[PDB]
RNA sequence: AACGAGACUCUGGCAUGCUAACUAGUUACGCGACCCCCGAGCGGUCGGCGUCCCCCAACUUCUUAGAGGGACAAGUGGCGU
């Protein structure tokens, strides 16, 4: 929306989830906030460490 | 420093107020006067990898980190030209207030029409922090390895000794024709530092002139009679997994940007206080080195990882760090000092909260 | 006092080194095997950066090499080897003279004599052997010989006569005498296998040891039990001093150095105490073998690094 | 990946240590010379099997009992 | 007195004999330059390991080299990986040990099967397919 | 230069990545420079193996699409060192910086995927790896050329360079800059 | 306790170790012959190009096929009772 771009990076994965294990739940900490951490769902393969681009963290995921 | 009861306040300076202050389209500046000499680059450091690792050498050098007014060349500008006079680490100091956790001094001693920012003798002021802007920053009493003071000793006792592992002392030095001020020609030793400084003018708009030490600390060999001018720091480590880091021994070459990211969250200060050195000098490249300890119970020994070159202004763009702010921020504090007379008054960071201010003591104290 | 320092240690192996040997022609090199079938003559300069650089690094081996010892003019050097031969080098460029052809199993020990013309080798085949300097067979041992792997053969020092000792994991010592090939004796003793043996150089004696980690002592020419003292866990490689009646024993943690006259320990090597868990904190110690100068001595680890030590004063 | 070892390893694997427990070492290579006298493995690979596990009981008979 | 050391590489069954002898520069394959090895576009790739380390090592050889085996592109990476062994085994036998494990270092660095060799080989093909994974189509009506 | 490879004319010093986040799966110079982009044939037997190799290798690997020209990776380096040459004449740049930004410029910053329920289409929006971009901004561009050259007089090399030009400054005359925005597009509806 | 699984057989990947070769090669000269000065020099010689000459030469790296060795979750760090 009329947020700017937002950077976070993972700490953890947790597991895969999906119909077919396409999505992978994953918790990021927001990278301007240290004792923030919101869990996403994120396509790609993803390891840990690397950092994303989110255009909200309005969004929550809580399922597949 | 101890905070007395009969400073007077005039004016709380937060950091919300000064993120918006700003300043445009500060024009090119001028060198005054640049003095030392700077010593060249080995390339093999370019080709270091993790699997053949190298330590680090203690390499102690005479260092001279010398205030605005015992500056002698600081001192005798004075008479020719500016009205505001700081040091390299002065200013980095107030261009990164914004990001600062624990305490800072400056005695700035105004005097006439003219500031001296005097840094203290008795300070720990160019310490520099580690794990700072964490969730929850060390704790430890000042007899534990991994307490912010032995840290910080830690810290500051490594980033000037790898400035030198860096370079080839044993080889030709770029000179300047005025040779350092801070000690004499009779040290035949060459156990100085390679380091030369730049006193460089600005100007902040308000009829301001200022007029501050800045530097480089290594020059590296390019091609085609060109040379990249170097800021060198050094970023340690204590324990990846006291502070929710990373161990950058595992995940340097795929988690190279998430290691950076760390430290973004830890030692965001100290980041950016680094670049904004880096920028008042236009240095080429950036250098940092990567150095932990060998053994994370032993404060004493370490390791040399690896090193990586990036460009300053690039970097900048990257970071999302922008001066246009900052010298509305040094203006700020300007705007204060200039219509109050002369006299030693204090601006300090509270040791418990996130404000400035400008203290008017009485003299002498 | 006569105490300990650690002196410096070298690097460049990838394999546990196996022996270390040094000719008193030259203290100045220094030989090595391991178990990166290699033998490395070294280089050795006294600078505490480092303390010693390999010079040359002998090749050609299909397995371990197990022991090398050096020869009496320092210009050729012998080797024992897990693929059943033995090579005799030339220790000026490389170019091996002679191979020696002719075992079913290992060549464990192996030792050159004073003279340079009687070789003698240890075989898991559970022979004793002799070889001429020319690569063939004088005499092979097969009749009163060990029932187990022979562990460590050595010539002894005498004022002419010839004798040999021989030890085996059938727990025992048989020494021999050349020219009835006998056994001069039998001497019993020691609750598990032997791994080591090792002769006083004026040779009256036997200081042997083994999976018991007692330190027997046997007389030579009496043949008499003199007495044990208990050396550790597991000792397995002994040298005696040139310059003293001393005795360095080689235990897994630490190196144990024995004064003899009177029976006590001098000190206990530590290498480095780096924090590691559980099984072999440390890498055991496995060979060691003193200089000539008797200052210095080395040791041989299973990290593919040779310590070494000094004694100050 | 895979490779959990079958039980004619564990069989002879325990019997070998019982009475040949002096022989050992903690090497590989060592205790695998040892099986190839003591007894004949009549495969190659087969052998290098039974003596690594021999290896990997004879650290843990270091500590307190085995219950095999 | 003559100094010769020989070694081989390969790739995909391409062997590259490539002998250092005593002598002086000139470097040549089959007996012609290795500036004109035909398919020049890779040329920079064979020259590497000498533009790389200088040619003030390669001043007291002459390598010639002898191929066979493989196509156009698996002989260029033997002939390179033949030479880097090569240079290698004429300081191993006649220099010093810190000279040769300088240059080790160097190649390893940027290893692309300089001083090691791929184990890839094709793989045997069985029945119901034209390739050794791939299948003829299956129909049901 | 002397110890580290150019590219046979093209400096990789003085070549930035200007993302903090899209750095460490792209990478050129750290020592990963050299003389040509081939490989031995090591690229991927693990899940990280795949991200080592250089962006100018990945490049041509995926231009080689379609059937005829599979297995003639030769051919596919001809129309590479024509590219840098046409971007070089044609704007005046170090022409790597070009290919890096239209990378970053042309991978997404969220995408959607599917989800069932109730035996109906529905689509849910999500996030994307960094290293989900690189592969995705070097397969788009890819396709833009080849699609334009199927009946055009212009060649190949021709096609790409602009199609990089267009990518590194948006302009969405690219087959890439159009199809990066459509998912995005998407992604705000169903979210 | 038994059958299947595994074990087994074949094949690929690691040997400058071992075994031995004019129905397999390499190297070395002996070479003499051809060739161009193409490079120092002069055309010779030294160096370069292949072929004939090759042996009562030397060797087995390459090629060939036999006997053997090597890899075991072996070592280290996490995790699991």
């Amino acid at each position: 929306r009329v947020q700017p771009i937002k950077l976070a990076r993972v700490t953890k994965v947790l597991g895969r989830t999906g119909s077919q294990g396409q999505c992978t739940q994953v918790r990021v900490e927001f990278m301007d906030d240290t004792s923030r951490s919101i869990i996403r769902n994120v396509k790609g393969p993803v390891r840990e460490g690397d950092v994303l681009t989110l255009l909200e963290s309005e969004r929550e995921a809580r399922r597949l | 420093v101890e905070v007395r009861s009969d400073w007077e306040v005039k004016e709380e300076m937060d950091f919300p107020q000064l993120l918006k202050m700003r300043y445009l389209e500060v024009s090119e500046p001028q060198d005054i006067e640049c003095c030392g000499a700077l010593e060249y680059y080995d390339k093999a450091f370019d080709r270091i990898t993790t699997r053949s690792e190298k330590p680090l050498r203690s390499i102690k050098r005479i260092f001279h980190t010398v205030t605005t007014t015992d500056d002698p060349v600081i001192r005798k500008l004075a008479k020719t030209q500016g009205n505001v006079f700081a040091t390299d680490a002065i200013l980095a100091t107030l261009m990164s207030c914004t990001r600062s956790v624990y305490s800072w001094d400056i005695v700035v001693q105004r005097v006439g029409s003219k500031l001296f920012f005097d840094k203290r003798d008795n300070s720990d002021f160019d310490l520099l922090t580690v794990s700072e802007t964490a969730n929850e920053p060390p704790q430890d009493e000042g007899n534990s390895f991994n307490s912010p003071r032995n840290l910080a000793m830690e810290a500051t006792y490594i980033n000037h000794n790898f400035s030198q592992q860096c370079l080839r002392m044993g080889k030709e030095r770029y000179n300047f024709p005025n040779p350092n001020p801070f000690v004499e020609d009779d040290m035949d030793k060459n156990e100085i530092a390679s380091v030369a400084y730049r006193y460089r003018r600005w100007k902040l708009g308000d009829d301001i002139d200022l007029i501050v030490r800045c530097e480089h600390d290594g020059v590296m060999t390019g091609a085609n009679g060109e040379v990249s001018f170097i800021n060198i720091k050094t970023l340690n480590e204590w324990d990846s997994r006291h502070c929710n880091g990373v161990d950058w021994r595992q995940k340097l070459d795929s988690q190279r940007g998430a290691v950076i990211a760390t430290e973004l969250k830890n030692n965001s200060y100290k980041l950016a206080r680094w670049t904004c050195c880096a920028l008042l000098a236009g240095s080429e490249y950036l250098k940092l080195g990567y150095v932990s300890r060998y053994h994370v119970k032993d404060s004493s020994r370490h390791v040399i990882l690896g090193t990586q070159q990036f460009k300053p202004n690039e970097f900048a763009s990257q970071i999302n760090l922008s001066v246009e702010n900052a010298w509305g921020i040094l203006r700020c504090v300007i705007d204060i000092c200039m219509k109050l007379e002369e006299g030693k008054y204090l601006i300090l960071k509270d040791p418990n909260k996130q404000v400035i201010r400008v203290y008017s003591l009485p003299d002498g104290t | 006092t006569e105490q300990m320092t650690l002196r410096g240690t070298l690097k460049g192996h990838n394999g546990w080194v196996t022996q270390i040997a040094t000719t008193p022609q030259f203290p100045d090199m220094i030989l090595s095997a391991s178990r990166d079938k290699t033998i490395i003559m070294w280089k050795l300069t006294r600078d505490e950066t480092n303390y010693g650089i390999p010079q040359r690094a002998l090749r050609g081996h299909s397995h371990f090499v197990s022991d090398v010892v050096i020869s009496s003019d320092g210009q050729f050097a012998l080797s024992g080897s897990w693929d059943g031969t033995l090579r005799l080098w030339d220790l000026t460029t490389g170019t091996t003279t002679r191979r020696f052809v002719g075992h079913t199993k290992d060549v464990l020990s192996v030792a050159f004599s004073s003279d340079n013309r009687q070789i003698v080798s240890g075989s898991r085949d559970k022979t004793i052997k002799l070889w001429n300097t020319l690569g063939v067979c004088k005499y092979t041992v097969q009749d009163e010989s060990h029932s187990e792997w022979v562990s460590c053969v050595r010539f002894s020092p005498n004022s002419s006569n010839p004798i040999i000792v021989s030890c085996g994991w059938d727990k025992l010592v048989k020494v021999w005498n050349l020219a009835n090939c006998k056994l001069k004796t039998n001497h019993i003793g020691h609750t598990g296998y032997l791994n080591t043996v090792t002769v006083s150089p004026d040779g009256s004696l036997c200081a042997s040891g083994g999976k018991d980690g007692q330190a027997m002592l046997w007389d030579l020419n009496e043949g008499k039990h003199l007495y044990t003292l208990d050396g550790g866990d597991i000792i397995n490689a002994l040298c005696f001093s040139p310059n003293r009646y001393w005795l360095c024993a080689a235990t897994g943690p630490s190196i144990k150095i024995w004064d003899l006259e009177g029976k006590i320990i001098v000190d206990e090597l530590k290498q480095e105490v780096i924090s590691t868990s559980s099984k072999a904190e440390p890498p055991q110690c496995t060979s060691l073998a003193w200089s000539a100068d008797g200052q210095t001595l080395f040791a041989g680890y299973t990290d593919n690094l040779v310590r070494v030590w000094q004694v100050t004063i | 990946m895979g490779r959990v070892r079958t039980k004619t390893v564990k069989k002879a694997a325990r019997v070998i240590i019982e009475k040949y427990y002096t022989r050992l070492g903690n090497d590989f290579h060592t205790n695998k010379r040892v099986c190839e006298e003591i007894a004949i493995i009549p495969s190659k690979k087969l052998r290098n099997k039974i003596a690594g596990y021999v290896t990997h009981l004879m650290k843990r008979i270091q500590r307190g009992p085995v219950r095999g | 007195p003559l100094q010769s050391v020989q070694v081989f590489g390969r790739k995909k069954t391409a062997t590259a004999v490539a002998h250092c002898k005593r002598g002086n520069g000139l470097i040549k394959v089959n007996g012609r330059p290795l500036e004109m090895i035909e398919p020049r576009t890779l040329q920079y790739k064979l020259l590497e390991p000498v533009l790389l380390l200088g040619k003030e090592r390669f001043a007291g050889v002459d390598i010639r080299v002898r191929v066979k085996g493989g196509g156009h592109v698996a002989q260029i990476y033997a002939i390179r990986q033949s030479i880097s062994k090569a240079l290698v085994a004429y300081y191993q036998k006649y220099v010093d040990e810190a000279s040769k494990k300088e240059i080790k270092d160097i190649l390893i660095q940027y290893d692309r099967t300089l001083l090691v060799a791929d184990p890839r080989r094709c793989e045997s093909k069985k029945f119901g397919g034209p390739g050794a994974r791939a299948r003829y189509q299956k129909s049901y009506r | 230069t002397p110890d580290i490879k150019l590219f046979g004319k093209w400096s990789t010093d003085d070549v930035q990545i200007n993302d903090i986040s899209l750095q460490d799966y792209i990478a050129v110079k750290e020592k990963y420079a050299k003389y040509l982009p081939h490989s031995a044939g090591r690229y991927a037997a693990k899940r990280f193996r795949k991200a080592q190799c250089p962006i100018v290798e990945r490049l041509t690997n995926s231009m080689m699409m379609h059937g005829r020209n599979n297995g003639k990776k030769l051919m596919t380096v001809r129309i590479v060192k024509h590219a840098f040459e046409i971007i070089h004449l044609l704007t005046g740049e170090n022409p790597l910086q070009v290919l890096v930004n239209a990378i970053i410029n042309s991978g997404p910053r969220e995408d959607s995927t599917r989800i069932g329920r109730a035996g109906t289409v529905r689509r849910q929006a999500v996030d994307v790896s960094p290293l989900r971009r690189v592969n995705q901004a070097i397969w788009l561009l890819c396709t833009g050329a080849r699609e334009a050259a199927f009946r055009n007089i212009k060649t190949i090399a021709e096609c790409l360079a602009d199609e990089l030009i267009n990518a590194a400054k948006g302009s969405s005359n690219s087959y890439a800059i159009k199809k990066k925005d459509e998912l995005e597009r998407v992604a705000k509806s169903n979210r």
